[PDB]
RNA sequence: CCCCAUGAAAAGGGAGUCUGGAACGAUCCCGGGAGACCGUACCUAGAACCGACACUGGUGCCCGGGUGAGAAGCCCAAG
RNA sequence: GGUGCAGAUCCCGGCGGUAGUAACAGCGAAGGGGGGUGAGAAUCCCCCUCGCCGGAAGGGCAAGGGUUUCCCGGCAACGUUCGUCAGCCGGGAGUUAGCGUCCUAAGGUAGGGCCUAAUAGGUACCUACCGAAAGGGAAAGGGGUUAACAUUCCCCUGCCU
RNA sequence: AGCAAACUAAGUACCGUGAGGGAAAGCUGAAAAGAACCCCGGAAGGGGGAGUGCAAAGAGCCUGAAACCGGGUGGUUAUAC
RNA sequence: AAGCCUCCCGGUGGAUGGCUCGGCUCGGGCACCGAAGAAGGGCGCGGCAAGCAGCGAAAUGCUCGGGUGAGGCGCAAGCAGCCGUUGACCCCGAGGUCCCCUAAUGGGAUAUCCUGCCGGGUUUCCGGCUCCCGGUUUAUAACUGGGUGGGAACCCCCCGAACGGAAACAUCUUAGUAGGGGGAGGAAAAGAAAUCAAUUGAGAUCCCCUGAGUAGGGGCGACCGAAAGGGGGACAGCCCAAACUAAACCUGCCGAUGAUAAGUCGGUGGGGAUGUGGUGUUACGACCUCUAGCCUGAGGUUGACCUCGGCUUUCCUAACCUAUCUAGCCGAACUCCCCUGGAACGGGGGGCCAUAGAGGGUGAAAGCCCCGUAGGCUAAAGAUAGGUGGAAAGUGGCUA
């Protein structure tokens, strides 16, 4: 999943938990430190890259 | 902010033996409460926490739960068991 | 104005930045290609086919299946040298000794690059 | 008992006395709540420190019986 | 034209001979038998016995080293021999405190000022602060549990602010 | 040699309590085609045999001298430099 | 029996020979960064991640445009997986984030770490806290608003060495160099003569070549050592104090206007007669004032005078246009025949472009196989330069 534009579309209140809900499942992927043996290594990069974006898009809304 | 759920052979007993959790967080070098982090992320009361400074560069904390919250469940919800 | 010392020149081709790699891929088309396209040389893309003029296997026609963009050489199917085990590995032949035979008109973004080269109408 | 040597100072505590204040009110007990951050593994040296080394050199510190004044020597306890 | 080399107790790299020679003694330790593992055993492991130390080769504690701790698998070197073994190599794990931080001596500093041409210079004066893991300094122990650390985790008794 | 530096990190490892001093080290062929496979050993890019490839001096990989040492070729020795 | 010598073969070392994404010199361009947090370090950061490099908890890259155009996921080939045609990766520009120490400045440091006080919203958290300049409020309380360090060499200015040389050595010299301290910028310094020289001349300074080891200095010892003039380069020259005008003055904020600029306007606060602003600073004089005389387009006044014109100086940069720089792009001619060769980029034959035969690559020594080359072309968005714009002040000339 690569969300790119709808972040700019709608309100900022929801993206807080949208950040949170992503943040939680980041932990879920973070079980790999035990050799989680999770299939999608790129998910972390997918997770890590996108999480910053919404954490960046908020500035465009002059937070 | 919470970063990972450690799963060493040492840890697994603790979540069973004492219903604790081995969680390592940022090295924020300032804490009053790693406590109130969990419940807004897991809805669990806290009974005690402590401080660890591992030589590998992380900051470990033994957090134990009151008996009303069986720590194995949330871990199973997380998904290592 | 660019220098002519051998050393500096070789540095570019050993350090080719990514958006310039087409340079070591472009190969000569055929007459029939330029007959309806009005163009001499163009960069290679996948999904194409080529013919060969130099090397021990001169005179082959295959399909553009493999490529080495960073250093600039390609490969075509139906042409392999068996390893000791018996699995095939792709023969590596440079664009420098090849002639293209056909291209893929299914991109609409490679197409306009063809167009902008002053080729006549369509 | 000795001194032509007279043998450290703060913070921190506790008490005493006098002034002002409000009447509620504890240095009592009873119930409740909390108590940053960081040190914390191992080795202390005839192999873990230094002396270029798995070095008879130095750097430490402290602590069973009998025989025997004995921490002397001997042997044997713990190890 | 950096220009022709045997040296300069030349420099650097390689390898000679003395050569399998010295040494692997000397400071009061010492092993033996049987079994096991593994290719390979004086050297590693199991059993028994035996000798030595025993105000130290024992026990617990620093500054320092920084993983030297533990588990699992290994031996080309690394070990003064060997080596299945190790502080060695390779794959993983591991220190929790309501029961140092505070103050201060030797002194020191930083500033204000007294000089120095200037200063990263000295500074008698004043002010602010640093200065002890053996100085002083509130308060807990007991038992019990992991291979690995514990007055810290489990239980009881507490205790101090 | 070229500035120390062309290399997996060079002011890096390191020697020094300290100001500081200060290294060594390039080349497989074009394409790893890196010897599948069979025998020895436990193993070692180790042996042998096969195979790739113009060529294998095929990982310690261009070419490969001497000091050296070993096998052999040719002379040649225990009354003697 | 040792061997001995030489030679063939092998291993042991790697010089030779060859190759080079490296340095080295030159010339030419370019040539400050910093409290909005530097340079310099310390830490982290990827699926499996050690160093470098890059990156800053928004950690192998976040956003937006511009170019680019089919693969990308560094150094660096593995397992596994993903991004990419809804335009990737890359490159350009604009942003966003941007930990800790660090001149580090809330306070403290033998801790790259701990720790307060206010104000803000408030969950995370955010702003401010040595020495000064000018303001608020009491005349000491806090509060409004803006000099520190680094940078390869270079530059300026103070302090200031011995070694040696004199075949000794003490004066002298080596020498204001080595070095110390302060302080800048991209250049610095200096810069308008109390200059020279000499037959009445030249005309800021600086550097280059000469003048010239000349002048001149010193146990007259080693040695040191000009100027003037000439010849070259670019050659630019304006403000202050005074005489004399005398509040006609400068400046903070807010609001309006003005393109947001400057300026003007209304209110505001400050500074100022112990002097702001106006003209003006030069030598056989200059300048100012007064007197007298002659001398501007409109108006007025009494040949004469005055007010409003153009002009000089200064300040302000905007939207637009032009050019230049950051980017990619166009860009000729054979892979024709025979032979050798693993490969033709070789040998022979054959044909051609050239304003492009610098150069590099591709299985070798290729103008015509590929790039590039001579020549020409590219902009959203920025940056630079010029024009196009606006405003303020000071305003006759000559003569005695």
């Amino acid at each position: 999943p690569l969300e790119v534009d709808e972040l700019r579309k709608m309100d900022l209140k929801q993206l807080k938990e949208r950040l949170n809900e992503l943040e939680m499942q980041l932990l879920k992927l973070r079980v790999e430190s035990r050799m989680g043996t999770l299939k999608n290594t790129a998910s972390i990069k997918n997770t890590r890259k996108d999480i910053a974006r919404i954490l960046t898009v908020i500035g465009e809304k002059s937070k | 902010i919470i970063k990972e759920f450690l799963a060493t052979e040492k840890a697994v007993k603790l979540i069973e033996s004492q219903n604790t959790l081995t969680i390592i967080v940022n090295r924020n070098t300032t804490k009053k409460d790693i406590k109130n982090e969990v419940e807004k992320l897991f809805s669990v009361k806290v009974e005690k926490i402590n401080t660890l400074i591992t030589p590998k560069g992380e900051k470990k904390a033994y957090v134990k739960l009151k008996q009303e919250y069986k720590a194995s469940d949330v871990a199973h919800k997380l998904g290592m068991l | 104005m660019i220098s002519s010392k051998p050393s500096k020149q070789r540095k570019l081709v050993y350090n080719l930045p990514n958006h310039l790699r087409y340079k070591l891929l472009t190969a000569r088309l055929s007459e029939d290609l330029e007959k309806q396209y009005g163009i001499k040389r163009i960069s290679i893309r996948k999904g194409d086919s080529v013919k060969l003029m130099r090397g021990s296997q001169v005179g082959y026609e295959g399909k553009v299946v493999e490529v080495d963009r960073k250093r600039g050489r390609v490969a075509i199917e139906g042409l392999t040298k068996k390893k000791a085990d018996g699995t095939p590995v792709y023969v590596w032949v440079h664009a420098s000794k090849v002639i293209i035979t056909k291209l893929d008109t299914g991109d609409k973004e490679r197409m306009d690059a063809i167009e902008r080269k002053r080729k006549m109408r369509e």
